[PDB]
RNA sequence: AACGUGUCGCGAUGGAUGACUUGGCUUCCUAUUUCGUUGAAGAACGCAGCAAAGUGCGAUAAGUGGUAUCAAUUGCAGAAUCAUUGCCCAAUCUUUGAAC
RNA sequence: GUGUAGCCCUCCCGAUGUAGACGUGGCGUGGGGGUGAGGACGAAGCCGAUGGCGCGAGCCUCGGAUGGACCCGCCUCUAG
RNA sequence: GGGGUGCCCCCACCCGUCUUGAAACACGGACCAAGGAGUCAAACAGACGCGCAAGGGAGGAGUAUUGUGACAACUUUUCUCGUACUGAAAGGGAGGUGUGAUACACCCGUGGCGUGCGCAAUUUGUGUUUUUGCCCAACACCG
RNA sequence: UAGGGCUGGUGCAGGCGUGGCGGAAUUCAAUUGCAAAGCAAACCCGUUGCUGAACAUACAACCCUUCAUGUGAGUAUUGAGCCAAAGAAGGUGUCAGCCCAUUACAGCCACGGAGCCUACGCGCCUCCUCAAGAGAGUAGCACUGUUUGGGAAUGCAGUGUCAAGCCGGCAGGUAUUUGUCUGCCAAGGUUAAAUAUAGAGUAGGAAGACCGAUAGCGAACAAGUAGCGUGAGCGAAAGUUUGAAAAGUACUUUGGAAAGAGAGUGACAUAGAACCUGAAA
């Protein structure tokens, strides 16, 4: 409920959201094969899930959630990374919006969520 | 240059004004319209708790003084102790099934008294008067299914039983009268006029007179 | 209802026909035979109107003839001409309904000949500059 | 008007508009003035002056 | 009067009438209360503060 | 509107209309109605001969509602009737009753001719109001 | 400062009874800047079926039907950012006026 | 004179009126433009400066 | 001749303008609405693995307890429902200060 | 058809000016209601031996080996 | 045709201000950017625009409404200005014609005179009628 | 007989409160400079017809030749759809109803110790209930002072004096004495609602024809801070606005270092770290 007829009141809830606020925020749309199974929209994205970007340079790109720097509004894949000046390997940070979630890691509290999302 | 200007008389030099050195004297309605709102959300929702009292209380009728407005008729704040004595009902009663009660009204006249008497009369033919006590009804009460047909009155007045106010009728054409086509009206007047008026010059002559 | 000289009294100083850039006013009426901004040329407030347009490579001349001035669906005719027509013809159709714009219809009739010659030659000697000069992308929209 | 007290429709000014058609009719075309002959245009060669010379 | 003029044209058999204006609020203000013979209504805001008695008033008439 | 003040013709002028040689400065002559009786005597006493001094009795506690008591004319009597009733009454028929005091008014002054006759209640009447009426083939009837 | 004002109670409704006689007229409807060219019978009388609808879906069909569709696929395409400082004030987008759909009363 | 009315299905007429006399009486743009300046300065807010 | 002057291209110095805005100002509304000897308001000194200011807290000292949710916090460490996050019932509460 | 890029064509008479008064379909700036457009094939801003138009306030095109996201024409309302 | 730079012959006292009089041996004046001064309210008057008109207009309140909703719509007035003035006050209070010396009788009507747009009727341009608005001088009526 | 939940004890119940949960539809099809672009002049024709003055790969600075190198991210354009009781305005590497969060009861869950509301909510025990008089250092009066529109004295204060109630006292807007009439009955106390919040608080909400970094609060920033004064007090400047992302310049060479010359990242480094644009003097 943060969208509001006031530009000023909703951009500072954004910008200063809690953690748990933010963990909202940060959701990503579940692939065709999922919606058919689960019937959910989307879900929000955590660790040790299967992601694929849609979005960006890296188009295409399919890999397993590794952070949810929430500090930062990005979401770390794995193999998808940039090189430094040193050959260090850096993780590149990518908005939870331009991806979407092709396997979750299922849980019992995970399972509670999807029963209740479940439209049908 | 001044010219052909009014003395303007504008009394403004009493620092009302608020400013750097002055909080000011003045008064905004910007909470006009708000206020308006919220009244009327007050009067819905005593009228939904009271339920199914009526909004306002019977008062009487009553003359408005002075000859400006000796014509006039208006809602007076209760009723009189003549009144209620020739209704047949107690003052302190009264108040209990919501008739408004005054005790320094006069009834100078009978007129009024009898305008005032038929308020109360009609009132009471109209009331249904719950029972205190569902399983034992006592006196002259509203029967079983009379309580469940009652309905609230949201006159604004409390004219639902009584009505409005009563003021003669204006009469009807007519034929003038072979000594009104006589009379000099003036002279009727002006004779009364100037018996009051030169009392007490008159009398002083006649003392002199002796 | 109301009289021509009433509604050109209402929108004379504001439309939404009216152009009024660098000084110089001008319309962009549909039904203005020139764009001159006047009572007499503009003629979607007037009773009865006609224009003179161009519909492929023949003469298009709608008509009002004011009969059914409250259904905009029936408004307006569209009297497609022969090809080759000539202008004297053209000239008399107008002026049937309209005679105080007689001269007026013969030179636009004239203007819209003219106009559907040029189209032909520059048409054609464009596609033959085209038709050497190879090119990296065609579109082509979709069917159905 | 019920719902607007006293209300009614106010009374044109003019009777009928369309003051071009009543500009433009027989009766009132029967009392103009008649038109008058012009001057020729002023050719080219222009008009001496100047009396004596 | 597009009537008048489709009926009576050049206005044969006409009275032109105008009504009138002598006796508006604002003509009686002309002028000066305080001079001889001027009967000018003065702009007064107070109406108690501005009497008089019936003498001390300037002369009514003048030549 | 600020757009239409003087204030905007006066931008570049330097003076706005105020003079090089006598400006505008801050009550150059007094603040009010200041010197009304020395350096502004004229102004007064042409325009306000009857400001300065006083005039008549006094009266502590007015009460202005005792002396309430409005005028009408005979001439304006038609006015508080019905409009068929003006016609329909004459003489020696059945004369409509006009009662003052429900439209607001106190005493009946006689001025101009009176149209119908009619019977009149009010509280005040006139020596002439008195005559006409009765000539006419009404009668006043006096209220309280 | 005075920020509203009085009118007298007359003026008023004469403004209202000039504005509906001005809409009567398609020279001014279409002069002011409608698109009502598909239209039949100005001014546009409807069924009281109406009123019955439920679904946004039927709404479309019947504005489609009767023509008016035309005047709200204008506003559409007009709706962009306002320009100046008003889009950091609470009205960021700018769109033109359509139709009106005049009810008996608010059902 | 007579207005049609027409079904809201398809392209048909179900009905006749007539014409209210309200789209008859005249038409005072100069009135109009006078009302709405004025009306428009109601929905105001104030502001000021401490 | 050098110095000095003028026009044009390029480069310095300086921080205007435009576009941005989690700030101000102004108006309106709603409440189970109003501190303290059961020690207030203010003032001082301390508390983090690395911690100057600011923020939170008081020797139980960037927090103990209850409750709902669940995988984070992140500059580098480091641990792996129990943390974090929001709210709140049970507690702790250094030296002063009406200070007794 | 007062006033504009003046509806058009002939003819006659005046044209300077401090303080001051008045007029102008006179110029320009920030914002509201309407209407019509423009923009990553490049908005605002900035630069100029870029010219054109207007008595003038000014408007518009051109180039940038400038910029990188918003902005304007017309009718009206409003002002820090 | 426009624009830039130089040259030749000719012309040409430093801007703003107070003042009778400034190029002044009268005052303020190194340069640039951004700021910087007739505003808001209330009483009255005149000109001009709009609505109604012997009447005009409210205010405060109330009635019906997440909706462009602090808007908009709705309510013989209950108040105010005006249709009547005059006197310190008690008080009084204004039509015309005719006939007589709260008088009597009528009611399609400018109190009379002069100068008076336009219209009407005559003579061949003049004279005449009704005169609107305004102004002048004499009545009459009200306090 | 009847009642009192406001006599007291003991229990059973709604709602006010707090914390959570639940809503549709495209990341659809065509690019990586130039066709992911247009034309068919109100509406239909059009679910249809026709294409190219940027390619005989153009542009890149006095002219010609060779050799090179150069276009960030589709919320843009075009064509197809779909949702709407939801078109609502925030976020996302460019302008988003269908990428995300939101948007509702025409609702669903747990908690709830005092309080408030509901046949004055509902049982049981206990208790309870059904001729006189009327305010004394008071009111009044005198003098003095102040206050008021209150005028031979509107209210009050000080001192002096100081009542009536057997035809009483106070008020009735010009002083005194006398007689009527009208309205009230001082000198003890409590009391909701409609009203204020003109430099206050505690929690929430709603906005604006307002200001837009020399403006708006002094303070958009570790601001009543740094700093100044013996003290009472006075009181700033300053947008960290590089970039979508630090990818914040490894390495070679000269130099004591700072740095320079090359190399590299990035669409752009004349975006290189008080780093958008970058004017005038
Ligand atoms: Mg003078
Ligand atoms: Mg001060
Ligand atoms: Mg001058
Ligand atoms: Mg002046
Ligand atoms: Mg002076
Ligand atoms: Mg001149
Ligand atoms: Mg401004
Ligand atoms: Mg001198
Ligand atoms: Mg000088
Ligand atoms: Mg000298
Ligand atoms: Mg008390
Ligand atoms: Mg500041
Ligand atoms: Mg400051
Ligand atoms: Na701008
Ligand atoms: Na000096
Ligand atoms: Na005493």
């Amino acid at each position: 409920g943060i969208k509001c007829r006031n530009r000023r009141k909703a951009r500072r809830a954004h910008f200063q959201a809690p953690s748990h606020v933010r963990r909202i925020l940060m959701s990503a749309p579940l692939s065709k094969e999922l919606r058919a199974k689960y019937n959910v929209r989307s879900m929000p994205v955590r660790k040790d899930d299967e992601v694929r970007v849609k979005r960006g340079k890296f188009k295409g790109r399919e890999g397993r959630v590794t952070a949810c720097y929430r500090l930062k509004w990005v979401i770390h894949i794995d193999k998808v990374s940039c090189e430094k000046a040193n050959g260090t390997t850096v993780p590149v940070g990518v908005h939870t919006s331009n991806v979407e979630i092709t396997k979750l890691k299922l849980n019992t509290r995970r399972k509670a969520i999807l029963e209740r999302k479940d439209r049908s | 240059p001044k010219g052909n200007n009014a003395i303007p008389h504008v009394h403004q030099r009493k620092h009302w004004n608020p400013c750097s050195s002055q909080k000011g004297n003045v008064k905004v309605f910007f909470n006009q319209p708000a206020q308006k709102q919220r009244r009327r959300r007050l009067r819905l929702l005593k009228a939904k708790k009271i339920f199914p009292r009526p909004l306002k209380a019977l008062r009487p009728q009553v003359n408005c003084p002075t000859v400006r407005y000796n014509m006039k008729r208006r809602l007076g704040r209760g009723f009189s102790l003549e009144e209620l004595k020739a209704a047949g009902v107690k003052p302190r009663y009264a108040r209990t099934i919501g008739i408004r009660v005054d005790r320094r009204r006069k009834n100078k006249s009978e007129e009024g008294m009898n305008i005032n008497v038929q308020r109360l009369k009609t009132y009471m033919s109209k009331l249904v008067l719950f029972p205190l006590n569902r399983k034992k009804p006592q006196k002259g009460d509203a029967t079983e299914e009379e309580v469940k047909a009652a309905t609230q009155d949201r006159s604004r007045y409390g004219t639902a039983a009584v009505g409005g106010l009563v003021t003669p009728a204006r009469e009807a054409p007519r034929k003038v009268t072979e000594e009104e086509s006589t009379k000099k009206m003036y002279k009727f007047l002006k004779k009364n006029h100037s018996a009051v008026r030169f009392f007490r010059a008159r009398n002083r002559r006649a003392a002199r007179k002796e | 209802t109301h009289s021509t000289d009433l509604q050109w009294l209402l929108v004379r100083q504001n439309s939404k026909f009216l152009q009024k850039r660098n000084g110089i006013r001008l319309s962009s009426d549909p039904f203005n035979n020139n764009a001159n901004w006047t009572k007499r040329q503009s003629g979607f407030l007037n009773t009865k109107a006609a224009v003179i347009k161009t519909k492929g490579d023949r003469i298009l001349l709608t008509t009002k003839s004011g009969d059914t001035n409250n259904k905009p669906k029936l408004m307006y005719k569209k009297t497609v001409m022969e090809p080759g027509v000539k202008s004297s013809v053209v000239k008399r159709a107008v002026a049937d309904i309209r005679p105080d714009l007689a001269k007026m219809a013969y030179r636009r009739a004239r203007k819209m000949a003219c106009t559907i010659t040029r189209m032909k030659k520059v048409c054609a000697a464009r596609k033959e500059r085209s038709s050497k000069m190879h090119f990296h992308r065609k579109t082509v929209r979709p069917k159905r | 008007s019920t719902v607007k007290s006293g209300f009614m429709l106010p009374a044109p000014m003019l009777t009928s508009t369309d003051v071009t058609r009543i500009m433009q009719s027989e009766e009132v075309r029967r009392v103009l003035k008649p038109k008058k002959l012009q001057p020729k245009r002023p050719s080219r060669y222009r008009q001496p002056t100047n009396g004596i010379r | 009067f597009d009537q008048l003029a489709m009926m009576a044209p050049t206005g044969k058999n006409t009275m032109l009438l105008r009504g009138r204006k002598s006796g508006r609020e604002s003509v009686k203000h002309f002028g000066a209360a305080g001079v001889p013979g001027s009967h000018a209504k003065p702009h007064v805001s107070s109406r108690g503060k501005e009497r008089q008695r019936s003498s001390k008033r300037r002369h009514a008439f003048r030549h | 509107p600020t757009r239409f003040k003087k204030t905007r013709h006066q931008r570049g002028s330097t003076f706005c209309g105020y003079g090089r040689v006598g400006k505008h400065r801050k009550h150059p002559s007094g603040r009010g109605n200041a010197g009304g009786e020395h350096h502004h005597r004229i102004n007064f006493r042409k325009y306000h001969p009857g400001y300065f001094g006083k005039c008549g009795m006094n009266h502590y506690h007015k009460k202005k509602n005792t002396t309430w008591k409005p005028t009408i004319n005979l001439d304006n009597l038609t006015k508080l009737m019905a409009k068929d009733e003006a016609m329909k009454a004459k003489k020696g028929e059945a004369l409509p009753v006009i009662d003052l005091l429900a439209n607001g008014y106190s005493k009946l002054l006689g001025n101009g001719h009176l149209q119908a006759p009619c019977i009149v209640k009010a509280r005040w009447v006139s020596k002439l109001a008195d005559k006409k009426i009765r000539k006419a083939g009404g009668a006043v009837v006096l209220q309280a | 400062r005075r920020w509203h004002r009085k009118i007298n109670l007359h003026q008023k409704r004469f403004a209202v009874v000039s504005a509906l006689a001005a809409s009567s007229l398609p020279a001014l409807v279409m002069s002011r800047g409608h698109k009502i060219e598909n239209v039949a019978e100005v001014p546009l009388v409807v069924e009281d079926g109406v009123r019955a609808y439920e679904k946004t879906k039927e709404a479309m069909t019947f504005l489609k039907t009767v023509g008016a569709i035309d005047d709200v696929n204008r506003v559409n395409d007009s709706r962009q950012i306002r320009a100046g400082r008003g889009k950091m004030r609470n009205r960021r987008y700018v769109a033109r006026r359509g139709p009106m759909l005049v009810m008996p009363d608010n059902k | 004179p007579s207005v049609s009315v027409y079904s809201a299905s398809e392209d048909k007429v179900v009905g006749t009126c007539s014409l209210p006399a309200v789209f008859t009486a005249p038409i005072r743009h100069d009135v109009v433009q006078f009302v709405h300046t004025n009306m428009a300065k109601n929905s105001r807010q104030p502001y000021a400066v401490n």
